[PDB]
C-alpha cells in the first residue's frame, strides 16, 4: 500500500510553468516504476511520459510541449514541470507507481495488477 | 369507539347513509389473533342496513364513515363491542375487536 | 399457498470481504387478481437470508408457511406492513395500499450498515430495519399467492429500475457470479420433478462470509542453503530462454531502445545482462521458489551427475533475428517427466502464489466485481485462486510448470508433504402404515448423482437422527463405495456409475434380501447371491433411502409394471412382487425435516438426569438436573439448550402496575423464580433466563453474542424515527459476570429472576447481588423459563419455583384461576424440555 499525494499544476495561462510534486509515501520495496495518466473531463485519459527505474523515459504522444518528469525512486518524489501549456492540457493528472520492472512483466498479470493510484491534480488552462 | 385503518383506496365515494343497504365481506378476529368470524367462508356478503341498530354500534359508525371499494380494519373496544356481557361461546367477556371489512354494492 | 423466489443474487459483507455494500434493486407489478379464493392475495417483497430462510409449504411456524419477513433471518415489505420475525408493523408512506397491477417497488441494501430501505410507487418506506445480522448473504425475495405476475428490475442487462439508484447504491445484477448464470430459483427444497418422475433432492449447497478470504503462507522470511548462486543462476537463465523463446514466437523485438508500441526489448542482448533491479527480479523470484519449496515437505538437491553437460543445449532453431535470441532448450520435459506429486506441487505453488496476491490486492483495498474496474478497485480475479475459474487457472500454471520441470532437470529430489452434519443429509422412508410382514417385495432407485447415497430395506421405527446401516433396524446398501451397512460398513458388490439402478428385492417369506445393479446381481467375497438374509420379520421392513448434500435421485416403489424397469430383468421370474401394485393413489412417504424444536427429557438419557422434588424443607418445589456418566468411563460434554414446557403471558396492556406485606402481595404483578448451581460446574458455562417460542438455534458454540436481535425503526415523512423497536428471542444472563462478581465454592450459586407481566420488564439478580442487565418486552408476549448449560459436573442445576417477600410465585401468572393463590406449586404439567435438531414430516 502506497499512498501517492500529489500537489501542484495550479491555474495558469498558456505559456506559465507548472510544477507537480508528488511524493508515494510507503514501502521502499518495488519502487521500480512510475508512470502519470491525465484524464481528461468526459475525455480519454492519456499516459503522460513515464520514467523507470536506472533513469530510463519512455514518452507517448501526450508529452507535446514541454514535458520536463524529475521524478526519482529514491524518495518517491515525482516533479513534472510544464513550461508549455495549450488549452487542450486542461486534465486531471494522475500518480501511479508500480512494481513493474523496465516496463515488462515476464511475470505476468498478478504483478501487472500491482498497481498504487494516487489523488492526483487537477491542472487547467485558460 | 371505533377506530379506523385504511388498507386500499376505494371508491371514496357512495357513503352508506341511513336507509340503504350495504353487503360486505369481511374476516373478523380477536385482539390476541384468535378468529371467530370470516364471511369469505361463507361466500356470501352480508347483508345489512343503517338505522334499525342490527348491528354494534361501532360496526355501525365504521361502515358508514367508510367507503365502497375499500378495505379497512376497524379496532372496537369492548364499549362499543358486546361488552361485559359478551358473546357466549365465542367472545370473552372483556375483549377488543378487530374486522377487516370491505364494502361494496351499496344500495 | 405462498411462493417464495429469490432472484440468485447473493450479497454480504464480512471482516475484509470482497463485496460491495450498497444495492439497490426494483421490481414492478404487472397483473394481481384483488382477492384469491375471496381472500387479499398475498404478495409481500423484501430481502432474505442464506442460512436461517428455509420456508416451507404447509405447516410453517405461527400459523402458515413463513414466507418472506416470519422470522429474524427475512424482512419484508406489503404496502402497508413490514414483515419481521412473523410480525406485521403497520408503517406509514406517502401512498398506502396493497400492491395492485402496475406498481413499482424499490429496494435498497446496503450491507455495510445494517440498514434496509423500500419505497412504494416512489413513495419512500418511512420505516426501516436496523441492527440486524448481516452474517451470510442477502439476496431479494418475493412471496405471492396465486393469480399474481411480477417482474425483476435488477438493473443494467436484468431489468431496469424506474427510478435512479439512491446515491452510492450499485445496481444488484453486478454480483451475478461468473461460474454460474442468473435464474429464478426455490430457496431449499427436498424434492423435484423430471421425466422419470419423482426425483427426490438432498440439501443444496452454499458459500460462506470466511471463504472468500485469503490465508497464504510467508515465505519472504525463509533462509535457503547455498543454491543461490551455484544453481538458482541456472533456473534463472532458464526461464530467461524460455520467456525469450516464447517473445520471438510471438511479436515482440528486441531494439537497442525500450519500447512498448515497437516492440523493443529493453536489454536486447544475448545474455540478458540485467541491470541490478531486474537481475535481483528475475533471480528473487526462482529464490522465492525455493523458499516455497523448502517451507513445504520438499527438499532440493542439485546432485544431477553433471545433468548439464547431458542436457542438449543446442536447441536453436535460428528463427532469432534480432540483438537478443539464441535462447536455447535443454529438452528437459525429455531429460524428466513430472510425477503426480510434481503436479499437486505445482498447482499448490500457484494457489499460494495466487493467494499472496489476492491478499495484497484486499489489503491495498481491492474488492470482486463482476467486471474489472480499476479506479474503482474492482477485480474478477482477486478472488482466492481456489475460488478462480479455469482461465487464470491455466495462465497461472505454465511458468510454474516450466520451473519445475527445470528443477526435475537439476535434480531437486523435492517430494510433497455439527449443525451443517443434519444440514446435509436427508432421509426419504415410506410411512410405517404400509410395513409387510410376509411376501417377496421389490422396488428400484436409480441414482441420477453418484455419491452419498444409501438404499435398502429399514424397520417402521427410524431414528432420524442416526444415519442408516449405523443401528440394526436397516440392512441398507452404500453402493456409492459398493458397502452394505447394518451395524457397520462391508464390502459388497460394485459401485454404480451415473444413471444406473439398484433394484432391491426383499424375502419376507425367505427372510433374504438382494441387492442388484442395472439387472446384474452384486457378489460377495465368498459368493453369496443374497445381499442380506436369514432376517428376523418383526416389525418389517420399508423402502428407504438416504441421500446427501443435494444428492438426486429417483425411488421407484413400482405402482405401474410398465414403468417399473429391470422387473423382467430381477424379481419377475423369482417370485417377486413390485412394492405398492394394486393402489390407485401414490404411497405417502416420511421425510426428514431438520427444523429444530424442543423436545421433553427423555427419562433414559445416557448423560442427563431430571429429579423433581417439592414440598421441600424451607424450599419451594424444584426439579433439579444432574449429569449421569461424569467422572466416569464413556463420559462426554456437549452443550444443552433446555426450556421449560409452559409460558408465561404479558397482559394486552401495559398500564404501568420475613414476613410479607399483604397489600403489597395481593397488589403484586411481578414473580419469581431460582436457580441453583451447584459446585463443580464451572459457572462461566451456564445461563439462566427466558427464551421465546420462535426460537431455533442448536449453536454447539453458543454464546451471549450470538444471540438475535433486530430493531424495528419507523419514522416520519422527513425521516425523523420515531420507533426503535428492539426484538430478540432469547433473554438468558451469563454466569461467568456473577462468579467474577463474587476456586470451588461450597455454597451454591442462586439466580433469582424477576419479571413483570403488567410493566413488561424482565430483570435478573444474583446470590443477592443486583444485576445492570435488564429487558423489555410488548404486550401479549408468551415466555418460558429457559436454561443454556454446558455440563462439567455430576450435578449441575436446580430450578426452584417459589415467591420472594411482596411477590408472587410463578404459579399466578401461569394460572388464570389461581392468580390469586400465594402458595408455589409447580403444574404437572411443566416439564423440561431439550432442543432436537432433526423431526419427522
Amino acid at each position: 500500500q502506497v499512498q501517492l499525494q500529489e500537489s501542484g499544476g495550479g491555474l495558469m495561462q498558456a505559456g506559465g510553468s507548472l510544477r507537480l510534486s508528488c511524493t508515494a509515501s510507503g514501502s521502499i520495496f518495488s519502487i521500480n516504476s512510475m508512470g502519470w495518466y491525465r484524464q481528461a473531463p468526459g475525455k480519454q485519459r492519456e499516459l503522460v511520459a513515464t520514467i523507470t527505474s536506472g533513469n530510463s523515459i519512455n514518452y507517448a504522444d501526450s508529452v507535446k510541449g514541454r514535458f520536463t518528469i524529475s521524478r526519482d525512486n529514491a524518495k518517491n518524489t515525482v516533479y513534472l514541470q510544464m513550461n508549455s501549456l495549450k488549452p487542450e492540457d486542461t486534465a486531471v493528472y494522475y500518480c501511479n507507481a508500480d512494481r513493474v520492472p523496465n516496463g515488462y512483466n515476464p511475470w505476468g498479470t498478478p504483478n501487472d495488477e500491482y498497481d498504487y493510484w494516487g489523488q492526483g491534480t487537477q491542472v487547467t488552462v485558460s | 369507539g371505533v377506530e379506523i385503518e385504511t388498507i386500499s383506496p376505494g371508491d371514496g365515494r357512495t357513503f352508506p347513509k341511513k336507509g340503504q343497504t350495504c353487503v360486505v365481506h369481511y374476516t373478523g378476529m380477536l385482539q390476541n389473533g384468535k378468529k371467530f368470524d370470516s364471511s369469505r367462508d361463507r361466500n356470501k356478503p352480508f347483508k345489512f342496513r343503517i338505522g334499525k341498530q342490527e348491528v354494534i354500534k361501532g360496526f355501525e359508525e365504521g361502515a358508514a364513515q367508510m367507503s365502497l371499494g375499500q378495505r379497512a380494519k376497524l379496532t372496537c373496544t369492548p364499549d362499543v363491542a358486546y361488552g361485559a356481557t359478551g358473546h357466549p361461546g365465542v367472545i370473552p367477556p372483556n375483549a377488543t375487536l378487530i374486522f377487516d371489512v370491505e364494502l361494496l354494492n351499496l344500495e | 399457498y405462498v411462493t417464495s423466489i429469490r432472484p440468485n443474487i447473493f450479497v454480504g459483507r464480512a471482516e475484509g470481504s470482497t463485496q460491495y455494500g450498497k444495492w439497490y434493486f426494483e421490481v414492478m407489478v404487472d397483473e394481481v387478481v384483488p382477492f384469491l379464493t375471496a381472500q387479499a392475495t398475498h404478495l409481500r417483497v423484501g430481502w432474505a437470508l442464506t442460512e436461517g430462510y428455509s420456508p416451507y409449504p404447509g405447516g410453517g411456524e405461527g400459523w402458515g408457511g413463513n414466507g418472506v419477513g416470519d422470522d429474524l433471518y427475512s424482512y419484508g415489505f406489503d404496502g402497508l406492513h413490514l414483515w419481521t420475525g412473523h410480525v406485521a408493523r403497520p408503517v406509514t408512506s406517502p401512498g398506502q395500499h396493497l400492491l395492485a397491477p402496475e406498481d413499482v417497488v424499490s429496494c435498497c441494501l446496503d450491507l455495510s450498515v445494517p440498514s434496509i430501505s423500500f419505497r412504494i410507487n416512489g413513495c419512500p418506506v418511512q420505516g426501516v430495519f436496523e441492527a440486524f445480522n448481516l452474517d451470510g448473504l442477502f439476496f431479494p425475495v418475493v412471496s405471492f399467492s396465486a393469480g399474481v405476475k411480477v417482474r425483476f428490475l435488477l438493473g443494467g442487462r436484468h431489468g431496469e429500475f424506474k427510478f435512479l439508484p439512491p446515491p452510492g447504491y450499485a445496481p444488484c445484477h453486478e454480483a451475478v457470479l461468473p461460474r454460474e448464470r442468473l435464474r429464478l430459483e426455490p430457496i431449499k427444497e427436498y424434492r423435484r420433478e423430471g421425466p422419470r418422475g419423482p426425483h427426490l433432492v438432498g440439501p443444496s449447497r452454499c458459500l460462506s462470509h470466511t471463504d472468500f478470504v485469503p490465508c497464504p503462507v510467508d515465505t519472504v522470511q525463509i533462509v535457503l542453503p547455498p543454491h543461490l548462486e551455484r544453481i538458482r543462476e541456472k533456473l534463472a537463465e532458464n526461464i530467461h530462454e524460455l520467456w525469450a523463446l516464447t517473445r520471438i514466437e510471438q511479436g515482440w523485438t528486441y531494439g537497442p531502445v525500450r519500447d512498448d508500441n515497437k516492440r523493443l526489448h529493453p536489454c536486447l542482448v544475448n545474455f540478458h545482462s540485467l541491470p541490478e533491479p531486474e537481475r535481483n527480479y528475475n533471480l528473487q523470484m526462482s529464490g522465492e521458489t525455493l523458499k516455497t519449496l523448502l517451507a513445504l515437505g520438499c527438499h532440493v538437491g542439485m546432485a544431477d551427475e553433471k545433468a548439464e553437460d547431458n542436457l542438449k543445449k543446442t536447441k536453436l532453431p535460428k528463427t532469432y533475428m534480432m540483438s537478443n535470441g539464441y535462447k536455447p532448450a535443454p529438452l528437459d520435459l525429455s531429460h524428466v517427466r513430472l510425477t503426480p506429486a510434481q503436479t499437486t506441487l505445482v498447482d499448490r505453488l500457484a494457489e499460494n502464489g495466487h493467494n499472496v496476491w489476492a491478499r495484497d490486492r484486499v489489503a491495498q483495498g481491492w474488492s470482486y466485481s463482476a467486471v474489472q474496474d480499476i479506479p474503482a478497485r474492482r477485480n474478477p480475479r482477486l478472488v482466492p485462486y481456489r475460488l478462480l475459474d479455469e482461465a487464470t487457472k491455466r495462465s497461472n500454471r505454465d511458468s510454474l510448470c516450466q520451473a519445475v520441470r527445470t528443477l526435475l532437470g537439476y535434480g531437486y529430489n523435492i517430494e510433497p508433504p455439527n449443525q451443517s452434519r443434519w444440514d446435509r443429509v436427508r432421509i426419504f422412508r415410506a410411512e410405517k402404515s404400509y410395513t409387510v410382514q410376509s411376501g417377496r417385495w421389490y422396488f428400484e432407485f436409480e441414482a441420477v448423482t453418484t455419491g452419498e447415497m444409501r438404499v435398502g430395506w429399514a424397520r417402521p421405527e427410524l431414528r432420524p437422527d442416526v444415519e442408516l446401516g449405523a443401528d440394526e433396524l436397516a440392512y441398507v446398501f452404500n453402493g456409492h463405495r459398493g458397502q452394505r451397512w447394518h451395524l457397520g460398513s462391508e464390502p459388497f458388490g460394485r459401485p454404480w456409475q451415473s444413471g444406473d439402478v439398484v433394484g432391491c428385492m426383499i424375502d419376507l417369506t425367505e427372510n433374504t434380501i438382494i441387492f442388484t445393479l442395472n439387472g446384474e446381481v452384486l457378489m460377495s467375497d465368498s459368493g453369496s447371491e443374497t445381499a442380506f438374509r436369514e432376517i428376523e420379520i418383526g416389525d418389517g421392513f420399508l423402502p428407504v433411502c438416504s441421500l446427501g448434500p443435494g444428492q438426486v435421485g429417483h425411488l421407484n416403489l413400482g405402482q405401474d409394471v410398465s414403468s417399473l424397469r429391470f422387473f423382467a430383468i430381477c424379481g419377475l421370474q423369482e417370485g417377486f412382487e413390485p412394492f405398492a401394485i394394486n393402489m390407485q393413489r401414490p404411497v405417502t412417504t416420511w421425510f426428514s425435516k431438520s427444523l429444530p424444536q424442543f423436545e421433553p427429557v427423555p427419562p433414559e438419557h445416557p448423560h442427563y438426569e431430571v429429579a423433581r422434588m417439592d414440598g421441600t424443607v424451607d424450599t419451594p418445589p424444584c426439579l433439579r438436573l444432574a449429569h449421569r456418566t461424569w467422572g466416569s468411563q464413556n463420559s462426554l460434554v456437549e452443550m444443552l439448550f433446555l426450556r421449560l414446557s409452559l409460558p408465561v403471558q404479558f397482559h394486552q396492556h401495559f398500564r404501568c402496575t420475613n414476613r410479607d406485606d399483604p397489600e403489597i402481595i395481593l397488589n403484586t404483578t411481578t414473580y419469581y423464580y431460582s436457580v441453583r448451581v451447584f459446585a463443580g460446574q464451572e459457572p462461566s458455562c451456564v445461563w439462566v433466563g427466558w427464551v421465546t417460542p420462535d426460537y431455533h438455534q442448536h449453536d454447539m458454540n453458543f454464546d451471549l453474542s450470538k444471540v438475535r436481535a433486530v430493531t424495528v425503526t419507523m419514522g416520519d415523512e422527513q425521516g425523523n424515527v420515531h420507533s426503535s423497536l428492539k426484538c430478540s428471542n432469547c433473554y438468558m444472563v451469563w454466569g461467568g459476570d456473577f462468579v467474577s462478581p463474587g476456586r470451588i465454592s461450597h455454597t451454591d450459586l442462586v439466580i433469582g429472576c424477576l419479571v413483570d407481566l403488567a410493566t413488561g420488564l424482565m430483570t435478573f439478580t444474583a446470590n443477592g447481588k443486583e444485576s445492570n442487565t435488564f429487558f423489555q418486552v410488548e404486550p401479549n408476549t408468551k415466555l418460558f423459563p429457559a436454561v443454556f448449560v454446558l455440563p462439567t459436573h455430576q450435578n449441575v442445576i436446580q430450578f426452584e419455583l417459589g415467591k420472594q417477600k411482596n411477590i408472587m410465585p410463578l404459579s399466578a401468572a401461569m394460572f388464570l384461576s389461581e392468580r390469586k393463590n400465594p402458595a408455589p406449586q409447580c403444574p404437572p404439567r411443566l416439564e423440561v424440555q431439550m432442543l432436537m435438531p432433526v423431526s419427522w414430516s
